[PDB]
RNA sequence: CAGUCAAGCGUUCAUAGCGACAUUGCUUUUUGAUUCUUCGAUGUCGGCUCUUCCUAUCAUACCGAAGCAGAAUUCGGUAAGCGUUGGAUUGUUCACCCACUAAUAGGGAACGUGAGCUGGGUUUAGACCGUCGUGAGACAGGUUAGUUUUACCCUACUGAUGAAUGUUACCGCAAUAGUAAUUGAACUUAGUACGAGAGGAACAGUUCAUUCGGAUAAUUGGUUUUUGCGGCUGUCUGAUCA
RNA sequence: UGAACAGCCUCUAGUUGAUAGAAUAAUGUAGAUAAGGGAAGUCGGCAAAAUAGAUCCGUAACUUCGGGAUAAGGAUUGGC
């Protein structure tokens, strides 16, 4: 399933949510339908944490997540950090990042094995990503889009990239990430695919205005069947 | 609460005190008062202003 | 703001009246935006309609590309440079006035934002938070 | 002809006339409505405004964007020594309104309350209530006939109380005396409570408690004669205006051939009695206690007084009320704090408030330190300290 | 500006909404008509500022009717409590566009308001052009430059004292007078009711905001004769210190 | 001091005359400063602000070839 969901009318689910294999994060100011989608589809096996990052309802663009670790900005308060430490399982590691770009979901596009980052990140932050997430890192842009997290949706099975992407960039990124990539649109043609939707190994959640060919492209590239 | 440090003088900043300034290169500065804020805007070096923590650390005064 | 607001906004000190020229932060090829109107502003005799951070305005491109000049379009203020207070009581300000171009529903005409944006704007507009590099 | 552009009226017509108040202590024009089921308690209290400070607390509003997040708010401090009960009075109700019929005083009156009955205290024989105390020290003869008179009549019982001005840093020495309504029990229970509490002190926590919405009645800060531009907020006339520009241009039409009362004009600004409602109590502090300024999260033993004392006031050695926001009147002024006239739910009047940190830095400048121990620890040793 | 009548329109159907041919009115924000008052002079455009009043109600409150399924809209009632904006051009009133908004309703008060302002226009004397005139000169034709006086009196209004009520002091009562709050958005209800679909509400609840008002100065900003501290120029006190 | 019988301070000489005292309300007259915006004000940028000396670099259209021109636009300046 690519599950049709709105955040109070918003068809961008990746902005307000962060979904990994092991956990899920949702914003505190959410509707009953928005919570019920993650509660029904994810089930009781996977914890869902209602969280606020840096005083903001936006959490997907603020944080970058992995099954092994979670990265939070510097502006995240101690109460939010302690609540995430209690609510999250003991396996994941939560570490604050002290870096100027500070919006880790926009900066970092990552999965379990390999990650794409903004080219201009600091070397200490790159080593921190490689340490906490245990993930090999490449500094690359998707056809000149420096915000790889906003302009790519990535999982273990496959990836969706920006629609206006050069084909040569598509095989280059596909060989670099060792996963097949498809250029496509989400939410009735919105270009920002990573902000448009969240995905993991068995679930994808998207906006209600995402059309049927777009949803078919999603389930084909992410192998959710 | 959190007690922040003055970006110019190193003084302790209590909640609701002073000002904050986000520069165009996305760097955050925090000023405890208008005196240190105005010295920052006048582009003085805190290594040469005699009452700052960075000056006293440089000059080994009370260290 | 008005239609495309995702939630409400606390009152930010108004810093951009009508006639203000702000930098154009996105990559749409426009250089500055000239504010002619503020969405949701009230009516008072002689009072100029002023804008704050996170507000949607009506603006014209005074300097930039000729297909963007000589027409009115909606814009969103992302940097204010007039100091305002949050409910945790820090007084903060950027060093320039800056906004991006959008449609009336709020999605950006451009694709990337240079420089910081305010969290009071990023929470209120998700597309701005999507294309934003750093949110403070 | 008609006005070309509409605009709202400058100023509020219900706060007229903007004259000086009759006294420096504002009158309580209305008390909370009585019900004869609760125990006997006062409806109000007297204190002295000391100054303002900030706190940090965790906001609890389920639905706000700042839910479960720290906010910093401005509070004002009212120094409240325990008030001294001297006297009760009863009011019968006539077709021309309420009317007092008797007043029964306490026996021993202190000097600070009997200074209220004098303009030249230093040259006096101090003969005040001397024949009244001579009416006392019998068995009961001239006393409980007036008390049973208040029981037999007098549908409203009010208590004469007076502050303890000598416990405050003020240099006045002459206490303030007031009537406070009792709002519990029957008439006999009210006057029995008063008779038992003659010459006794009543503390502020007996009448107030935390998270209570109260009203402040006080006379505002005076400003003397003021022009129309700041007194009423009218628009300044343009720069090239002959004969001045802080004025109102048209003060009326040709007809009616008089200046109307509704036209804004120059005169006295400030020193008006005001009643400001719905102020939440954050802390009822005890003066017989160190760590008044400490919370459960801060836990550093410091009193509520800032560094260098409150500016123009002094110390807070007595009990105090920390109340949210601004109240009318300036520092060192008598202020009457009153219970609310109605029950407010509002999901804001019912919020339970627990403070996290109280500011005790100096208000006589940009204070950097909360305690002298913290200042000494930060700055190290000085030349004056050996 | 409003009636009455009803041939017609409105698929059908006078009157949901309209309505010809007629005919009865009201108003004094039009323009005339008249010449009563003022020629020993009532300062004649417009704008700015400010108060109050009227209702023939643009919006907001509660309702009735529909060619009212919902959404949007139209007609009407009680209603003047409350509001009715920012600009480009023009001296303008008016107009015409841009835009926001719940809405950008109409008017009066000596065509409100010049010892309140302004002086762009008109409306002196300088000057130019066009037309007219032999000429001096003329032109609600165009253009440019052109002194805006006085309140200290009485009343009114805003504030401030105060004799006399045996004296003085404290605490009060309340006749009368005034009065104040206003409007919107988002979430949810709910893609629900309704509908064939396109579309698409409302009540209760929550969080904010606009306009207004009364205070206040903990914080932030402004202000500096704290001439408080430091720096700098020129000169003077022989130099130094000051 | 400085280009200078400019402005500012001093020497010789000459005055110390102009009803005064006490407080520091409004409105004035004269002098000033203002966050963010920058003519949205107004008939109209009225008024105020900004620029300013000197040295070096650089200087357009047009022209009656003489100019425009300090065009515009940049950099520097103390003490030892
Ligand atoms: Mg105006
Ligand atoms: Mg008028
Ligand atoms: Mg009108
Ligand atoms: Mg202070």
């Amino acid at each position: 399933m690519a599950t049709r969901t709105q955040f109070e009318n918003s068809n961008e689910i990746g902005v307000f949510s962060k979904l990994t294999n092991t956990y899920c994060l949702v914003a505190v100011g959410g509707s009953e339908n928005f919570y019920s989608a993650f509660e029904a589809e994810l089930g009781d096996a996977i914890p869902i944490v209602h969280t606020t990052i840096a005083g903001t309802r936006i959490i997907g663009r603020m944080t970058a997540g992995n099954r092994r670790g979670l990265l939070v900005p510097t502006q995240t308060t101690d109460q939010e950090l302690q609540h995430l430490r209690n609510s999250l399982p003991d396996s994941v590691k939560i570490q604050r990042v002290e870096e100027r770009l500070s919006a880790l979901g926009n900066v970092i596009c990552c999965n379990d094995y390999v990650a794409l980052v903004h080219p201009d990140i600091d070397r200490e932050t790159e080593e921190l990503i490689s340490d906490v997430l245990g993930v090999e890192v490449f500094r690359q842009t998707i056809s000149g889009n420096i915000l790889v997290g906003s302009y790519c949706s990535l999982s273990n099975q496959g990836g969706l990239v920006h629609p206006q992407t050069s084909v040569q960039d598509q095989e280059e990124l596909s060989s670099l990430l060792q996963v097949p990539l498809v250029a496509g649109t989400v939410n009735r043609g919105s270009s920002v695919v990573g902000a448009g939707m969240v995905v993991n190994d068995y679930l994808a959640v998207t906006g209600l205005d995402t059309t049927a060919p777009e949803l078919s492209v999603i389930e084909s590239i992410f192998r959710l069947q | 609460m959190k007690v922040e440090i003055d970006s110019f003088s190193g003084a302790k900043i209590y909640p609701g005190r002073g000002t904050l300034f986000v520069r165009g290169d996305s760097k955050i500065f925090r000023f405890q008062n208008s005196k240190s804020a105005s010295l920052f805007k006048q582009r003085k070096n805190p290594r040469r202003i005699a009452w700052t923590v960075l000056f006293r650390k440089h000059h080994k005064k009370g260290i | 703001s008005g239609n495309g607001a995702q939630g409400t906004k606390f009152r930010i000190s108004l810093g951009l009246p009508v006639g203000a020229i702000m930098n154009c932060a996105d990559n749409s090829g426009a250089r500055n935006l000239y504010i002619i109107a503020v969405k949701g502003s009230g009516s008072r005799l002689n009072r100029l309609p002023a804008a704050s951070l996170g507000d949607m305005v009506m603006a014209t491109v005074k300097k930039g590309k000729p297909e963007l000049r000589k027409k009115v379009m909606p814009a969103i203020v992302v940097r204010q440079a007039k100091s305002w207070r949050r409910r945790d009581g820090v007084f903060l300000y950027f060093e320039d006035n800056a906004g991006v171009i959008a449609n009336p529903k709020g999605e950006m005409k451009g694709s990337a934002i240079t420089g910081p944006v305010g969290k009071e704007c990023a929470d209120l507009w998700p597309r701005v938070a999507s294309n934003s590099g750093v949110v403070v | 002809s008609h006005r070309k552009y509409e605009a709202p009226r400058h100023g509020h017509l219900g706060f007229l006339p903007r004259k000086r108040a009759a006294s420096i202590r504002a009158r309580v024009k209305a008390f909370p409505k009585d019900d004869r089921s609760k125990p006997v308690a006062l409806t109000s209290f007297l204190g002295y405004k000391a100054g303002m400070t900030t706190i940090v607390r965790d906001l609890d509003r389920p639905g706000s964007k700042f839910h479960k997040r720290e906010v910093v708010e401005a509070v004002t401090v009212v120094d409240t020594p325990p008030v001294v009960v001297v006297g009760v009075v009863g009011y019968v109700e006539t077709p021309r309104g309420l009317r007092s019929l008797t007043t029964v005083w306490a026996e021993h009156l202190s000097d600070e309350v009997k200074r209220r009955f004098y303009k030249n205290w230093y040259k006096s024989k101090k003969k005040a209530f001397t024949k009244y105390s001579a009416k006392y020290a019998q068995d009961g003869a001239g006393i409980e006939r007036e008390l049973a008179r208040i029981k037999k009549y007098a549908s409203v019982v009010r208590v004469l109380v007076h502050t303890q001005i000598r416990k405050t840093p003020l240099a006045q020495k002459k206490a303030h005396l007031a009537e406070i309504q009792l709002n519990g029990g029957s008439i006999s229970e009210k006057v029995d409570w008063a008779r038992e509490h003659f010459e006794k002190t009543v503390a502020v926590d007996s009448v107030f408690e935390q998270n209570e919405m109260i009203d402040a009645i006080a006379v505002t800060k005076g400003h003397g004669f003021e022009g129309v531009t700041h007194r009423w907020g009218t628009k300044k006339l343009p720069r090239k205006t002959h004969r001045g520009l802080r004025k109102v241009a048209c003060i009326g039409a040709w007809h009616p051939a008089h200046v109307m009362w509704s036209v804004a004009r120059a005169g006295q600004r400030g020193y008006h009695s005001r009643t400001s409602i719905n102020h939440k109590i954050y802390r009822v502090g005890k003066g017989d206690d160190e760590a008044n300024g400490a919370t459960s999260f801060d836990r550093t033993k410091k009193t509520i007084t800032p560094m260098g004392g409150f500016v123009h006031y002094g110390e807070i050695k007595n009990d105090f009320i920390m109340v949210k926001g601004c109240i009318p009147g300036n520092r060192k002024r008598i202020v009457t704090l009153r219970k609310s006239l109605y029950t407010n739910t509002s999901r804001k009047a019912l919020e339970e408030v627990s403070l996290k940190w109280i500011d005790t830095a100096s208000k006589f400048g940009k204070g950097r330190f909360q305690t002298p121990a913290e200042k000494h620890a930060f700055m190290g040793t000085l030349k004056k300290d050996l």
